[PDB]
């Protein structure tokens, strides 16, 4: 699993693979990785696949019924359900999430709760295996308030190297747009990250 | 008169008759009367027999080393209220290493005896309380009604006949606050308090309790011969 | 006597706290119909400010249960919230467990469920509040159901609430006779808020302004409520009539 | 076991083995393993057998319950999440695999559920233990459009190279196709490609073989 | 029939819960304390009855906090309020755990109006007998609340409840009217010490002690903190000097 | 170990129980009676884990009096049986199983039959001719298949358990301190004073 | 130490002609020792026949149990439970203690008092249904039954013919198994009659 | 609170009785009278219907007499919905029973048991009684036959020939005047179709208002719960109808 | 806190359920729903009387399948009865179908919701149903049956009968005009006739619900391919049937 959530002038973009494997088995190699727990607040999960299913879909509901009484939840608000489910459960959970959100007020917004539920605000997160790869490009390459199209392309390229370097990620690279115009979601097939 | 059968029932008028039935039983309960200044707090309590061969009870109990209250009317709700009272201290003295102040403990009976005022079952308490302290904030001097009002007072008086002791406390509140440094001063002006409701009664060794707390004094209880040079 | 104060049965077999509470529906003195379109559904209430103190964007009785449905309810506003708290929870639940958003017909039946056991248990009472939820299902189109203190539940072409809900009852039976259809054929949600307020002001004799009208409106995936601005532009538009 | 489920241009279908061995002996030769949760929301199953059955069955009656109560025709989403939620609940500790199809109001739809609660989407998959070579004939022989016949076809080919290159799978091919629109169609040993061959000779003892000890008749009256 | 004003939560025939009524009899026979809503926040005011002397000055302290942005005051029995605010306290902390950010007014406000309905919904309960007004600024702005024994809750521009509740609300209603704009903070706690010295006017038997509390973004960063000092003293002047 | 042996002998049932309390390398006691009467016309001998024997045993006791007194009716050995398996499979899957083996002699009056049953720790009854529990089996039962004989008299049965025990000292490794014998028929349960 | 290892037994059921055919080994051991010579495993509930291998406690209190449901369910449903509905009951039973289970293998056997149709049926330690129209073998010579049962049988046996076959199958398995044996019975049931045999093993 | 509606059905009269209890009786003095016979060689229970139609289906009617396990039936008389719940509770606590003895239950303890049930729902609970009373006919080789009657009040005796329902002073003497110990099933049979006849308060005795029931005698007890057809046949025998 | 943990339904000094009966009258108020068994079948037919004509009446159901061979209908409060399919349709897995692997028979359910009711008749704190249910069912080996269950938790087995306001008078007429050699079509025809005195207003398919227990439909199982599910045995007669067999009367 490779993931990565980078924010930008415009708002924030969500990227992942889509292979889910049981050992040296490609179980599943067009997962959807990215899931969205609201209109605008979407997260990218890594770990037992259960455990992230499970922790999205109760996330997704909690987000649901405050919408319905409180109206519409910051991103801060999706990560702090996050990190009270993954932290009071911390004994039997193996989930790595990044949450990113777009709300008018704040632009984009990337949090990640890693194994443990600590939460962290970043301006860009990467979880999963093939992340261990990528920390010096990303580190060296980054650059806060980017344009759209440079934003796809840094995530274009970090999570191509990563699928390159870590066999449990591959597949297509699926990608996630939160911004003002609203979702947009982008795909990248192999065929195209691979000569980068 | 159809509205008086538990606490759940509020009358026509608005009144909750339960809770003043439990205020009738306190004034029915013997007088004890509380001031204090800003060094040191007295309760003085007038003990009440049954006969020459009965003992006079107790009206005061020490709920911490700076804490302490009198009681008028039902012993056991007083015993209750009191222990409770000592438990919170006892919590705050072990988890935060903080002697509980006597607001907060003012709050939390309130909260113990409203707890009574709206569940059905359960009757309001039969005792009303006078609860001297010496925190950081200096000397305190609270009155518990059982109807859960609480009220911080320099001085005050709970039982029968505490009216006049009231009017006395009132009379000499310029002279009575100002006695700091001079413990025994102040407990005489609280006997003398005391005496203001003396109707047919005489206060004796035996009759009179008086409990002192201040700034390096702790809530300590003076009973028979000790209370004699104030008499 | 005590047959009267519990929801047990008199010796005619009724339940006389059912019908009280009934009777407290009417306490707030609003009245509210609700209508379909060709893919919509339109709610107006009437908004009753009578204080100068209030806020009149605190002042309502409808409510968004979900993202499809909403909800208005005629009666007191304690169990008007109340109701509307225990739909809300109810139909996150329902999205949680069975992973479609929750049908019309199906809040009306288990809120009217929880009327009913509210009537058959003693130690609780009847809320005395009717709720119209209105939606746009997936299945069965626009969609108005309501639900009653006694637990009775049941859908309509158009309904009507509130102490003079039967003069708009008939004026609704009487155009639909006319029309002979089920329904407003409109394909604007705008057209149907429209010929909601005109029959209402048809019904109840009395014009009405931007700040005395509530209105809900359910599209496709969407139940929203109308702003004094919006309710404004509507009215202007019935009046170039 | 080996389980697929494929769809097509107009619905979905799934196809199974019909071999449940207990370790290295085989059982049944002929167990049905395609169960039904809805008169068109079917499921394959694999792993421990009785999990298997015990949660299609579970699930299938409260999906009855919510269709009497909902008065809908019940999705195939909602039997997934009742699946994964009291899969998860165990922690894996239910051994049932599962592949979902069926059709809806919604329209047609095919999920694979885990036993510790994980669930996957897509066009075509495959489960049990030949699952690896009925995947491989998948991705070698699988395209959009497909016809029903196709879709039928591919599911049976799949299956075979799991009865065939595959220990734990054999026997015969149960398939069920369900379109937008018509009936399930249960299509049970829809292949039998697996005949066992008549024997040498008849080993029917002559009446009196058996040395006899004692002989009664019991009551099975009232 | 007879009786239905013995039990709570029994309908009466004309649709009624006469023991909510009762307690809106005992909120009436209670201090008059108020709320106005100005322009960056709100504030709260309340009348202490100073029966004797002998009631140490400044303490007593009726209005209450919740959360650090949350005022409520309470008018009624003292010990209902002082109940519901622990209620309302525990909603905010049980928000603040699960969602991160402080609970608005307007969730805080259904908590308590939840809680209030709910005790006026089984005979095994007495409803509520306090008039309650609240309030705080959130994301979305300054709010204020009352929320009656009934259960129901309005946000109001200005809200007033006691025995001289009457003339506070009058008083109120000149506000609006002669202030559309909106007052500021200094100046919306001036007015409420005048409307407090208007409403004690109802019970001159005895003093009083003014009480008051804001809520302001520009004047307390959005913190509810008590008018104390110089300020409370110049509101006290400027009352006494726009009474008689 | 412990020795507890039975058999059943046309007209009663003859109970053998081992002497010897051992714990450690120390005989502790060389006279212990490991049998209680649960009823004038059932026995039960019991052994297995210290503690448990004797509270089972004294538990059934109380319970088939209880039920005695209750029905002024004495219990056939068969539902004395029933009723300890039943105990001793509830026992199995409890948190702290009954570790106690028992043998069940009586002399149902009704049938006027003598019986005896075997139960284990885990709640298997079987009715047997002769019975032994532990590793006093693996000697009497072979003993017993050749020389019992289901015509037996009582002193044919004393003998036969005379022999069984000579060679249990014999070949166990264990000196069981003798045995105490019992015998149960249709006038009750006696013990024999006089043996060997 | 295999709780479905420690008494041994085996059970075998088979169908022919309008009636089935259900058989069992008759020995109870403690490991090598053999205690009980006669240790059924066979119970019949009206006309419902379970033959219950594995652990000797648990084979009693599932007999018992069965008994406990088969006589209430005649009570309340004032008809005997058929073969099908008793094959569902003991699933259901067996599945309700999924993870305190027993260790017992039941086969249940019978005519459908309606239809007339044989109908047997096997069961895991969780009750998973194996319902096979040819034989059901179970206990710890599973394997040699299995291999005797496909060997032998042929469809549509009369029952002097079926009772040699699944004699010579019961008894040719027990041979080659060490915790079983001791002597076998032999249920031949037809829709009006039930013929119990005791055949004669080889007792080692 | 909810005092003011508790009807405290578990209290005592100034008399030293429980209303609720008294009150049961007399519901259940209004019920089909249902009449047990015990002779030397069988029991015998008949029951009369109260609901009674022509379009009422008969065949698959119980609503007087049923099993309690293979050895023991029950004549009911009063409540049929609360008679069926202390049938089944009855019937669980006989399979328990056998299950934990491997034997029958007796027939005094299953009575004792049931009647400790109704009698602790008149002592304890704050719940009204069952209004039924019960007439244990049943078997076992300690006591032989035995009839057995419980009330709602919990208490439960032995009879040898007993009635409970409608018009029992009637029918309990018509039972002394012509009951005799060494009789026989079917002389029970008779005498219990002829008190019926005589003690019923419609016109005739006809099979459809009426059941039947007969523990006899194989070595074994067979219990026999009369169908419509065999209940017009002993009618036609023995003299009730033509 | 439910402090109603006694008995709302006690005996009366006379030996009446007070609570028992309020409810049985209550049930005599309701709208007229009849039953009639036929040999090869059974029939159940109501009123839909609706409240305001702007009411969709399809969305007001008074017969609601049980079972996929039981249905009922029922006289009286509307929510009970409603509450009541809901429970009875619950334990018809949870107390049969999980455990034998099929239906219950009609006997048993009946039985059910009879246990049901008459836990509502002596729980604490709580109203009887306001409710007499008509059940008709089938099952393989009683056949079909037809069952009326009151309030008071009794049930009683009926060749056929009527329960509501015109109750007396339906009975009267079924008891004319019903033979045991009746067909399930010579049942409805009974039925209707039997409705139309009962009722007063629109006479057509929109106005009243019929539903019949008969044959098995195979093109209602939803799934071919299993020869031995046949179908279900239940079927809610449409609107133009109910017309078809109206206008020849
Ligand atoms: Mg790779
Ligand atoms: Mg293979
Ligand atoms: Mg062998
Ligand atoms: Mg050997």
């Amino acid at each position: 699993t490779s993931i990565m959530a980078v924010t930008f002038k415009d708002g924030v973009i969500l990227g992942a693979d889509s292979r889910t494997t049981t050992g040296a088995y490609i179980a599943n190699r067009v997962t959807d990785k990215l899931t969205r727990v609201h209109d605008k607040i979407w997260c990218c999960r890594s770990g037992s696949a259960a455990d992230t299913q499970a922790i999205a879909d109760i996330v997704q509901y909690h987000l649901e019924l405050y919408t319905s009484q409180y109206g519409t939840p910051s991103t801060e608000t999706a990560a702090s359900v996050f990190k009270e489910l993954c932290y009071e459960n911390k004994d039997n959970l193996t989930a790595g999430i990044i949450v990113a959100g777009y709300d008018d007020k704040n632009k984009g917004e990337v949090y990640t709760i890693p194994l443990g539920g600590s939460v962290h605000k970043l301006p860009y997160a990467i979880a999963g295996s093939g992340s261990t790869f990528i920390y010096g490009y990303c580190d060296k390459n980054f650059r806060e308030n980017m344009s759209k199209e440079e934003t796809v392309d840094f995530i274009k390229h970090s999570l191509s190297q990563a699928i390159k370097w870590d066999g449990s990620s591959g597949g297509v690279i699926r990608m996630v747009v939160l911004t003002a115009a609203g979702v947009e979601r982008l795909i990248f097939y192999p065929d195209e990250y691979e000569q980068l | 008169n159809n509205y008086d059968g538990d606490t759940v029932t509020f009358s026509p008028t608005g009144r909750l008759f339960q809770v003043e039935y439990a205020l009738e039983a306190i004034k029915q309960g013997s007088v004890t009367v509380g001031l204090r200044s800003n060094t040191h707090a007295v309760l003085v309590a007038l003990k009440r027999n049954a006969d020459e061969l009965s003992s006079y009870q107790k009206k005061i109990i020490k709920c911490d080393e700076h804490m302490g209250l009198s009681l008028a009317g039902l012993a056991p709700d007083a015993r209750v209220l009191s222990n409770y009272l000592r438990q919170q201290c006892n919590y705050s003295s072990l988890v935060f290493n903080r002697k509980l102040a006597v607001e907060r403990a003012g709050h939390l009976l309130c909260d113990k005896a409203q707890k009574n005022t709206q569940s059905y079952g359960g009757r309001p308490y039969g005792v009303g309380l006078l609860i001297i302290g010496y925190d950081k904030s200096g000397a305190h001097l609270l009155e518990f009604q059982p109807s859960g009002n609480v009220t911080e007072l320099y001085g005050t008086a709970i039982g029968a006949r505490s009216q006049g002791a009231k009017t006395y406390l009132e009379r000499t509140l310029d002279t009575f606050i100002k006695i700091d440094g001079n413990p025994d001063e102040l407990i005489k002006a609280g006997v003398e308090a005391i005496s203001q409701s003396l109707r047919d009664e005489s206060l004796t060794v035996d009759n009179l309790s008086i409990a002192i707390v201040g700034k390096d004094t702790p809530f300590t209880i003076y009973d028979g011969e000790a209370v004699a040079k104030y008499i | 006597g005590y047959d009267r104060h519990i929801t047990i049965f008199s010796p005619e077999g009724r339940l006389y706290q059912v019908e009280y509470a009934f009777k407290a529906t009417n306490q707030t003195n609003i009245n509210s119909l609700a209508v379909r379109g060709k893919d919509c559904t339109v709610v107006i209430s009437q908004k009753k400010v009578p204080d100068k103190l209030l806020d009149p964007t605190t002042v309502s009785y409808i409510f968004c249960i979900s993202r499809t449905i909403g909800m208005v309810v005629n009666g007191p506003i304690p169990d008007a919230r109340n109701a509307a708290l225990r739909a809300k929870a109810e139909a996150a639940e329902f999205r949680y467990k069975y992973g479609y958003d929750m049908p019309c017909d199906v809040l009306a039946k288990r809120m009217a469920n929880l009327s009913q056991i509210y009537t058959q248990r003693a130690y609780m009472r009847p809320l005395g509040v009717i709720l119209t939820f209105v939606s746009v299902d997936e299945e069965l189109g626009p969609s108005i159901y309501k639900t009653d203190p006694a637990g009775y539940y049941v859908g309509y072409k158009a309904t009507a609430t509130g102490p003079k809900q039967q003069e708009i009852t008939t004026n609704l039976e009487n155009h639909f006779k006319k029309s002979k259809i089920d329904h407003i054929n409109e394909e604007s949600w705008e057209k149907v808020v429209e010929f909601a307020i005109t029959h209402m002001i048809d019904a109840l004799g009395t014009e009405f302004s931007k700040n005395d009208l509530e209105v809900g409106v359910a599209t496709k995936d969407k139940f929203f409520t109308l702003s004094a601005e919006n309710i404004e532009e509507r009215l202007v538009a019935i009046a170039e009539q | 076991t080996t389980i697929v489920g494929v769809k097509f241009n107009n619905g979905v279908v799934i196809a199974a083995d019909t071999r449940s061995t207990q370790g290295p002996i085989v059982a049944d030769k002929n167990c049905a393993k395609l169960h039904r949760i809805s008169p068109k929301i079917w499921c394959a199953g694999a792993g421990t057998a009785a999990d298997t059955e015990a949660v299609t069955q579970l699930i299938g009656s409260n999906i009855e319950l919510h269709s009497l109560y909902t008065s809908r025709e019940p999705r195939v989403v909602s039997a997934l999440q009742m699946l994964k939620q009291h899969l998860f609940k165990y922690q894996g500790h239910i051994g049932a695999y599962l592949i979902v199809a069926g059709v809806d109001p919604t329209g047609s739809h095919l999920f694979s559920i885990h036993a510790h609660g994980s669930t996957d989407v897509g066009y075509y998959l495959s489960l049990g233990s030949g699952s690896l070579a009925a995947m491989a004939v998948l991705e070698s022989h699988w395209k959009q459009d497909l016809t029903k016949e196709e879709a039928i076809k591919l599911a049976s080919d799949a299956i075979q190279a799991g009865i065939w290159n595959d220990l734990g799978s054999g026997s015969n091919v149960d398939v069920c196709v369900m379109e937008i629109g018509k009936d399930a169609e249960y299509l049970r040993n829809y292949l039998t490609p697996n005949v066992r061959e008549e024997k040498q000779k008849s080993y029917k003892f002559p009446r009196g073989t058996t040395a006899v000890l004692k002989e009664s008749i019991v009551n099975i009256c009232d | 029939g007879t009786g239905y004003d013995l039990s709570n939560s029994v309908f009466s025939p004309d649709g009624r819960n006469f023991q909510v009524e009762y307690a809106v009899k005992a909120v009436e026979n209670g201090t008059t304390s108020i709320g106005i809503k100005c322009n960056d926040g709100v504030v709260f005011a309340v009348e202490k009855l100073i029966t004797s002397k002998l009631l140490v000055p400044q303490k007593n302290v009726k209005i209450q906090v919740v959360d650090r942005h949350i005022g409520c005051v309470y008018s009624g029995l003292i010990p209902d309020g002082r109940h519901l605010v622990n209620r309302g306290r525990e909603e905010a902390a049980s928000f603040k755990k699960l969602y991160k950010t402080p609970i608005p007014i307007p969730a805080f406000a259904d908590r308590l109006g939840q809680y209030v309905q709910a005790h006026t919904l089984y005979n095994s309960v007495r409803p509520f007998g306090v008039s309650t007004i609240f309030g705080g600024v959130d994301k979305n702005g300054a709010h204020l609340y009352m929320l009656e024994p009934s259960g129901s809750y309005w946000g109001y521009k200005g809200a007033a409840t006691g025995k001289g509740r009457q003339s506070a609300k009058a008083e109120l209603e000149k506000l609006v009217d002669h202030h559309p704009e909106g007052l500021s903070a200094r100046e919306a706690v001036k007015q409420a010490a005048k409307i407090i010295y208007l409403a004690h006017e109802d019970n001159k038997e005895k003093d009083f002690e003014l009480e008051i509390s804001w809520c302001s973004l520009s004047e307390t960063n959005g913190l509810h903190k008590f008018v104390k000092g110089d300020l409370l003293q110049e509101a006290i002047d400027f009352a006494q000097k726009e009474i008689n | 170990m412990d020795i507890i042996l039975g058999i059943r002998v046309q007209d009663s049932v003859i109970l053998a129980s081992s002497k010897a309390v051992t714990r450690g390398i120390s005989v502790l006691k060389d006279s212990d009676d490991k049998t209680r009467q649960l009823s004038p016309h059932t026995l039960m001998s019991f052994a297995g884990e210290a503690g448990d024997t004797v509270q089972f045993a004294e538990y059934i006791q109380a319970n088939i009096q209880l039920y005695s007194i209750r029905e002024d009716y004495e219990l056939s050995p068969q539902a004395v049986s029933s009723f300890v398996r039943q105990e001793l499979a509830k026992s199995i899957r409890s948190r702290r199983p009954y570790q106690v083996n028992v043998l069940i002699g009586g002399y149902d009056k009704k049938k006027n039959k003598p019986e005896l049953y075997q139960i284990d720790y885990l709640g298997t009854k079987v009715e047997l001719p002769y019975g032994a529990h532990g590793y006093s089996g693996f000697y009497t039962f072979s003993l017993l298949d050749h020389h019992y004989r289901p015509d037996m008299t009582t002193e044919e049965g004393l003998d036969l358990l005379k022999l069984c025990v000579q060679e249990l000292e014999k070949r166990m490794p264990m000196d069981f301190k003798g045995v105490i014998v019992k015998i149960v028929d249709k006038d009750g349960i006696r013990q024999v004073d006089d043996f060997q | 130490s295999d709780p479905s290892s420690i008494n041994g037994g085996i059970v075998v059921a088979m169908t022919g002609k309008d009636c089935v055919a259900i058989a069992c080994d008759l020995r109870l051991g403690s490991q090598s020792l053999g205690v009980s010579n006669k240790f059924e495993k066979i119970f019949h509930y009206g006309h419902v026949f379970l033959g219950i291998t594995g652990l000797a406690t648990d084979v009693t209190t599932l007999n018992e149990m069965f008994r406990y449901k088969t006589n209430l369910y005649k009570l309340k449903e004032e008809r005997a439970i058929e073969p099908e509905t008793f094959t569902q009951l003991v699933s259901s039973s067996l599945y309700e203690r999924r993870f305190g289970p027993y260790f017992v293998g039941p086969v249940v056997a019978g005519i459908n008092s309606k239809s007339g149709k044989p109908f047997i049926a096997g069961f895991d330690l969780i009750g998973c249904i194996d319902e096979a129209k040819d034989f059901i073998v179970s206990g710890t010579a599973s394997d040699q039954l299995f291999g005797m049962c496909e060997s032998l049988y042929e469809p549509n046996l009369e029952p002097e013919d079926l009772f040699e076959t699944i004699s010579q199958a019961l008894l040719n398995a027990a041979d080659r198994d060490a915790l079983s044996g001791w002597g076998a019975v032999v249920y031949i049931i037809k829709k009006d009659e039930v013929v119990k045999r005791y055949l004669k093993m080889r007792q080692d | 609170g909810s005092r003011r509606y508790d009807s405290r059905t578990t209290i005592f009269s100034p008399e030293g009785r429980l209303y609720q209890v008294e009150y049961a009786l007399e519901s259940i003095s209004h019920a089909g009278t249902a009449i047990g016979i015990m002779a030397s060689d069988g029991i015998v229970l008949a029951a009369e219907r109260k609901v009674t139609s022509t379009l009422l289906e008969q065949d698959t009617s119980t609503e007087k007499l049923y099993k309690l396990n293979d050895k023991i039936a029950v004549a009911v008389a009063g409540l049929t919905a609360d008679a069926e719940i202390l049938i089944n509770t009855a019937r669980i606590h006989a399979q328990n029973y056998l299950k934990t003895y491997n034997e029958d239950i007796p027939v005094e303890i299953l009575v004792r048991r049931l009647s400790d049930i109704k009698q602790g729902y008149t002592q304890h609970g704050g719940l009204r009684p069952f209004g039924v009373s019960f007439i244990y006919a049943g078997y076992d080789d300690r006591y032989g036959y035995q009839l057995y009657t419980s009330n709602p009040s919990g208490n439960y005796t032995g009879w040898k020939a007993i009635s409970v329902g409608a018009n029992t002073s009637a029918a309990q003497t018509l039972l002394q005047m012509d009951y005799k110990d060494d009789m026989k099933v079917d002389d029970a049979i008779e005498l219990a179709l002829k008190t019926l006849s005589k003690t019923t308060d419609s016109s005739a005795l006809t099979y459809d208002r009426l059941e039947f029931a007969t523990i006899r005698k194989d070595g074994e007890v067979y219990q026999k719960i009369f169908k419509p057809q065999e209940i017009k046949d002993i009618l036609v025998k023995t003299g009730i109808t033509k | 806190t439910d402090r109603y943990s006694f008995s709302l339904t006690t005996f009366s000094p006379s030996g009446k359920l007070g609570q028992i009966d309020y409810a049985l009258t209550a049930v005599k108020q309701g709208v007229t729903s009849l039953g009639i068994k036929a040999t090869n079948g059974v029939v159940i037919a109501t009123e839909k009387k609706s409240s305001s004509p702007l009411a969709m009446s399809e969305t007001l159901s008074k017969v609601s399948l049980l079972t996929p061979d039981i249905g009922a209908v029922y006289s009286g409060m509307g929510p009970d009865y409603r509450v009541l399919v809901d429970k009875s349709r619950k334990v018809a897995h949870t107390s049969y179908k999980r455990i034998y692997g099929e239906y219950p028979p009609t006997k048993l359910l009946v039985s059910e919701v009879a246990k049901i009711m008459q836990e509502a008749t002596q729980s604490g704190g709580v109203r009887p149903f306001g409710v007499s249910l008509l059940i008709a069912g089938h099952d393989e080996f009683n056949g079909f049956s037809l069952y009326q269950v009151d309030p008071s938790g009794s049930y009683f087995p009926w060749k056929a009968t009527a329960i509501g306001k015109g109750s007396v008078a339906a009975k009267t007429f079924l008891e004319k005009r019903w033979n045991d050699e009746l067909e399930l079509e010579d049942a409805i025809h009974i039925a209707l006739l039997t409705l139309k005195e009962s009722v007063e207003g629109e006479f057509n398919g929109d106005t009243i619900e019929l539903a019949i227990i008969g044959d098995e439909n195979p093109d209602l199982l939803g799934y071919t391919g299993i020869p031995t599910d046949k179908g279900p045995r239940f079927r809610k007669l449409t609107s133009q049937e109910i017309n078809d067999r109206l206008e020849a009367l």
